[PDB]
C-alpha cells in the first residue's frame, strides 16, 4: 500500500496516534482491541451481541485487496485503539468505524473517516453509506460533523447516512 | 426487550450468534421470534430447542422465552457485518412481498421458515 496511508494523527488532547492499514499480521491486535470494547459498543457496531469475532471475522477484517475493501486502525503504542473501514458495494462503499469506549472524544474516530475518505478517492470510490441505530447519538454525531447527511431511514429505525467523496 | 434476550441466547453455550424480532400474534398477544446460529460442530435437534428455551426463562424470565427458535446459518448482513433486522422483521411477519452482503442468505431464511 502507499506510504502515506499510514501517518501521525493529531488527537484532541494534543497527543498523537498512529493510522495505518490493517495487515495480516494484526489478527492478535484486533482480538486483544476487541476485548477492551465495551457489550453496547459492539452491540452498536454490529447491531447484535457480538462478544468476541469469530475466525472468519478476524480473517476478513484482516485481509484486503484496498480497492474494493479497505481497514485502517489506529493505534498508541503499537496497540489498536479504533478501526474504520469500507466495502465497495459500483462506486458506492459501506463505512464502518468502532472505537474502544476509554478512547471516544480524542479525535480518533473523526481523523479516521478523513483518512478513510482520502484512500476511497484513490481508487476511485464516489460515495460512503453508514447504517447506524438511532439510540447511538455519539456516533451519528461523528458522521455528521464529517459531513455526512441522512438520506433515509428505516422501519427497524436504522438510519441511512451518506457521503459524497 | 430485543438485546437482553438476544444477549441471554449469545450467552448459551452452544450459541453463536442470535436476532430477535417481536411480532404481532393473533393468539398469543406478541410473539418472540428468533433467529439463532449454533457454533461450528453445534447442530440442530428437538431437545436443544427446550434447553434453549429453559437457558432463557432461567436467566431472564418465562416473559421473554423465544416463541420461535429459527436455527439458521444465514443471518442477513451488511459487508461490514451489521445485521439487518429489518429482514429479519419481514420475514418472520411473513411481510415478504418486497447494503446486503450476501443475497442468498434471504432464499434459505425463506425455506427454513416455511420448515
Amino acid at each position: 500500500y502507499p506510504a502515506h496511508w499510514e501517518a501521525d494523527v493529531v488527537l484532541r488532547d494534543g497527543g498523537t496516534a498512529r493510522v495505518r492499514p490493517i495487515t495480516v499480521d494484526d489478527a492478535e491486535r484486533l482480538v486483544s482491541f476487541y476485548e477492551q470494547v465495551s457489550d453496547e459498543s459492539k452491540y452498536y457496531r454490529f447491531f447484535a451481541p457480538y462478544p468476541r469475532l469469530c475466525a472468519k471475522d478476524v480473517h476478513r477484517f484482516t485481509h484486503h485487496d484496498f480497492v474494493d475493501r479497505v481497514g485502517l486502525a489506529a493505534t498508541i503504542g503499537g496497540e489498536f485503539i479504533a478501526t474504520v473501514r469500507y466495502d465497495r458495494i459500483a462506486d458506492e462503499a459501506e463505512v464502518a468505524f468502532l472505537v474502544q469506549d476509554a478512547h471516544q472524544g480524542r479525535g480518533v474516530a473523526s481523523a479516521l473517516l478523513e483518512h478513510i475518505a482520502a484512500v476511497a478517492r484513490e481508487r476511485g470510490i464516489r460515495r460512503f453509506a453508514a447504517e447506524v441505530l438511532p439510540a447511538n447519538n455519539k456516533m451519528i454525531k461523528v458522521f455528521m460533523d464529517a459531513g455526512y447527511t441522512q438520506k433515509r431511514s428505516f422501519e427497524d429505525g436504522v438510519v441511512r447516512l451518506e457521503f459524497d467523496l | 426487550g430485543t438485546a437482553e434476550i438476544e444477549s441471554a441466547l449469545v450467552a448459551h453455550p452452544k450459541i453463536a450468534e442470535a436476532a430477535v424480532v417481536g411480532i404481532p400474534h393473533a393468539i398469543k398477544g406478541q410473539a418472540i421470534y428468533a433467529y439463532v446460529t449454533l457454533n461450528c460442530g453445534e447442530e440442530p435437534s428437538p431437545e436443544l430447542y427446550a434447553e434453549v428455551r429453559n437457558w432463557v426463562r432461567k436467566e431472564i424470565g418465562p416473559l421473554a422465552t423465544p416463541d420461535v427458535l429459527h436455527w439458521t446459518d444465514s443471518l442477513p448482513k451488511t459487508r461490514s457485518g451489521k445485521i439487518m433486522r429489518r429482514i429479519l422483521r419481514k420475514i418472520a411477519a411473513g411481510d415478504t412481498s418486497n447494503t446486503l452482503a450476501d443475497p442468498g442468505v434471504v432464499e434459505k431464511l425463506l425455506e427454513e421458515k416455511q420448515a
